[PDB]
DNA sequence: CAAA
DNA sequence: CAAA
DNA sequence: CAAA
DNA sequence: CAAA
């Protein structure tokens, strides 16, 4: 058992929205991982001075071989040195169409499967909303221009209309009535098996959720999800530089710029694979053109206003549309909400003026204002509604610099033993 | 989030030998 | 959280070989089932007094639901009220048909299968040879009278003849060679390579074996395979009555009948499953035809008594045939053992003459040499091997009869809860 | 292993109420 | 035994 | 039970 | 650096 | 995070 150093450095940049890996190194059973990184992270040049800071967050997962290859993972470690090879993946013909998986599209076109599929799972069973399409794409050549090359689109930080109930949420339960009578014993189990499919609904839609639910539990291995195993965050703040020249005088531009760390504690490594780790920078949703749904309705009633407990715990949810959230709001845009809940939370403001600033990172248009009517790709983070605050996007939104920092402790001959015969 | 102002990435650098060339070779 | 008791008893009895299930119990994922079973076993009445003991061994495995239904039990779980009610499986039209695993063909001739399945998984992960062809059995009907009667056979206690090398073992490795040279380097690998390969045709032949191999581990989840949570063994001995009457006096019959206690600490169970108990009962292999390897053999070299150290390192094993340990040893019976293994084990002796004493629970026939030249059907336990010394079968060769205390706590309205509507 | 002589099994018999028949029957 |  |  |  |  000895130390490998696997310490290494790297220079990343991405797109707002979408999350992207920045490192992944390879593990084998027995292995004892642990990695400290460290670094800082900035953005493309801003147009005016710094007005809010992006929250990053950095995550590491642990993926076995066994869930992306499947059975023929377990035959290609029990045949041992026999073992049909196992297969590649294809990308597109391009360098950088890889990127989502941190790396160049190699000579061949084609990269190692665990690395795809790990950045779908890791996708699938964390990032998107749980009732959206499950992200099946089997090759990174399936995959489109901006997603293989910047990484998928993540959720945009929950708030009112980004973190609305799930689309098909029941918003009345019919029950069979005979012509003139109704059991009521039956209206009973109705109301009970009504209950069964809400809690399902809204918060145990993943087969490990339902389980929890009963007061049991589930290993990583039996819904084949990636393994968290360590994930931070933080706020990137910076400076703004003055203007000194003649026309420039008086002018500002803010380069954000922040130092972190992001320390994996010691790891086990139970069987050969994957450590993954991604990142993924976004802007709180503000918007000069959102308002107090309040603000909004046009007939206040006394089940809006008056907050009266008895009817906010027995009320159905509520569909509304986002032009009942913003002045430009797409009405073919409807979301679930629960009642009352705009007493519940008060919505950020930017007075308007701001909206044609070029500059701030604000939504100036209603979120998926240019997506169509479509809710998923509303929620989901745009980065282009970016591309406006930024001088030059010659790295991108974003982009980071830092040193990872690998100790691995693994069963491993010395390379003289390797090289030496006898 | 670390304080400090963003300094210069060093050095990619431990346990045994790794390189064989012959020799000594800076 | 509250107490459920399950506790209930149960008579058995079955055939020597063959692996019964005795008790099993359906748990819900949340429960934590605490057993303990105690009682007596006994065996049908012997012909002469008591020669010696079988050895009993229980188990009480614990099985997902999960790897019985498949992802199909997850869809089930998770569409919760709405879930495709999950299929059973078929038997025979015979109320027996179903013994194995511990039930009597219900009035449709179709059982759980769970309780099915689960009996194949812990028979294909622990009672049969790594080596013997997997139980692959689709429904209870697809089982050949005895086996659906009273459990699948198993493996004979082990000794020489009867825990031999896998069959498919390598006698020798072949490597290329040029016409006149050798790559003495490439003969290297070629070593390293074998090595791999015996290590695991000797004891990684399961998956999991391998990746421990490595110094890792494996979830019960990832080769699928049932949960060992306790297992509980013992030797059965008993008495002999006298016989009292002008013929009948001076002989003797023996009466096996001894107590036990099968504990099983408390245990949490993770996820809706099985708890399956099962019994088996082994008379050791003895037979008044087996002779020592070396009095069998008619060239003594060497290589074989001289028990050399240095040889005994170094040989590949050696491939002897039934007829080289018994005197009606079939000979189309080849096992390969490791050399020099005469020495590290010395073979139980019985005095020709109590072959053909009816009583007695020898082997009073060379193994296998009614099933042909096949080594599987050598090694499994033949369970009329001992019709001959049991009186009378009215209850097969052995049975039982205990009381299964069991206590379980979980989440569980009351019954009054249950019929009471208001 | 357990020493004693074998003995004859005793009742099937706790937490909460199970059978509900109208009244007590014994 | 309202395991009210 | 790699008596690795 | 024979991580001999 | 069943703020079960
Ligand atoms: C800790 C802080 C440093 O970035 C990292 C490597 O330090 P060194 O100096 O190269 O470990
Ligand atoms: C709790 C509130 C914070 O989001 C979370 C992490 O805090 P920290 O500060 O990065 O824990
Ligand atoms: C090293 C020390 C530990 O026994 C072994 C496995 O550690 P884990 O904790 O299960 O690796
Ligand atoms: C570093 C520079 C040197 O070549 C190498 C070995 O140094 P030493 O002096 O033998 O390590
Ligand atoms: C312990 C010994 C007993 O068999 C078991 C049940 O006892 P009870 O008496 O029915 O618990
Ligand atoms: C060790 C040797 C024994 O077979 C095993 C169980 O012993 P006990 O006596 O039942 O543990
Ligand atoms: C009960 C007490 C425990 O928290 C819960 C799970 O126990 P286990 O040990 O993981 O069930
Ligand atoms: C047992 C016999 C009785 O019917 C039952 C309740 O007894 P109690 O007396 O109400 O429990
Ligand atoms: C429990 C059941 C009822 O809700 C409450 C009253 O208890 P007792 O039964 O009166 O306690
Ligand atoms: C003995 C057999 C091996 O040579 C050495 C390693 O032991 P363990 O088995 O890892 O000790
Ligand atoms: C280790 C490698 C060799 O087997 C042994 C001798 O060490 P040094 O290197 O002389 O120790
Ligand atoms: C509060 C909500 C439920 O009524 C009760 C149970 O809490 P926990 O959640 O299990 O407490």
């Amino acid at each position: 058992r000895e130390i490998v150093d696997l310490s290494h450095l790297a220079f990343d940049c991405g797109m707002l929205g979408r999350l992207k890996t920045v490192s992944w190194t390879p593990v084998i059973a027995g292995d004892s991982f642990e990695l400290d990184a460290v670094g800082a992270l900035r953005l493309s040049p801003l147009r005016r001075g710094l007005a809010i800071d992006s929250k990053v967050d950095f995550f590491t997962f642990y993926i076995p071989h066994r869930h992306v290859y499947g059975d023929q993972w377990i035959q290609f470690m029990r045949d041992g040195v026999n073992a049909q090879p196992l297969p590649s993946v294809t990308c597109n013909r391009y360098p950088d169409h890889a990127g989502y998986v941190g790396t160049i599209v190699p000579a061949n076109n084609r990269i190692p499967k665990f690395l795809h599929q790990s950045y779908l799972n890791i996708y699938n069973n964390y990032f998107r909303a749980p009732w959206m399409p499950e992200r099946t794409e089997a090759n990174p050549s399936n995959l489109n221009e901006d997603d293989a090359r910047y990484g998928f689109r993540c959720c945009h930080l929950k708030n009112i209309w980004s973190a609305p109930l799930p689309p098909e949420t029941k918003l009345a339960e019919e029950m069979g009535i005979e012509s003139n009578s109704i059991d009521i014993m039956g209206l009973q189990a109705a109301y009970a098996q009504l209950h069964t499919e809400q809690e399902r609904t809204y918060f145990m839609q993943r087969y490990r959720d339902v389980i929890s639910s009963f007061g049991g539990s589930t290993s990583y291995d039996a819904d084949n999800r990636p393994l968290l195993v360590m994930h931070t965050d933080f706020w990137a703040s910076g400076y703004d530089v003055d203007g000194t020249d003649q026309s420039s005088l008086g002018q500002f531009s803010g380069r954000v710029q922040q130092t972190f760390k992001h320390s994996v504690p010691r790891f086990f490594v139970p069987e050969h694979g994957v450590m993954m780790t991604l990142a993924l920078i976004r802007f709180p949703p503000i918007s000069p053109l959102e308002h107090h749904y309040l603000a909004g309705k046009s007939q206040l009633t006394y089940t809006d206003l008056a907050g009266d407990p008895a009817l906010i715990g027995n009320l159905p949810p509520r569909e509304i549309s986002y032009r009942d959230l913003f002045r430009d709001g797409r009405s073919g845009i409807k979301i679930k909400v629960a009642e009352s809940i705009w007493y519940r939370t008060h919505p950020d403001y930017v007075n308007f003026k701001y909206h044609d600033l070029h500059g701030f990172p604000f939504l100036d248009d209603a979120p998926g204002t240019s997506t169509g009517d479509n809710l998923q790709e509303a929620i989901l983070v745009r980065h282009q509604d970016y591309d406006a605050c930024f001088q030059s996007q010659q790295l991108l939104q974003w982009n980071k610099q830092a040193r990872y920092n690998v100790s691995v402790y693994r069963h491993m001959p010395t390379v003289r033993d390797s090289i030496m015969t006898s | 989030a670390r304080p400090g102002r963003p300094q210069p990435l060093r050095g990619t650098k431990k346990g045994a030998r790794l390189w064989y060339v012959g020799g000594q070779q800076f």
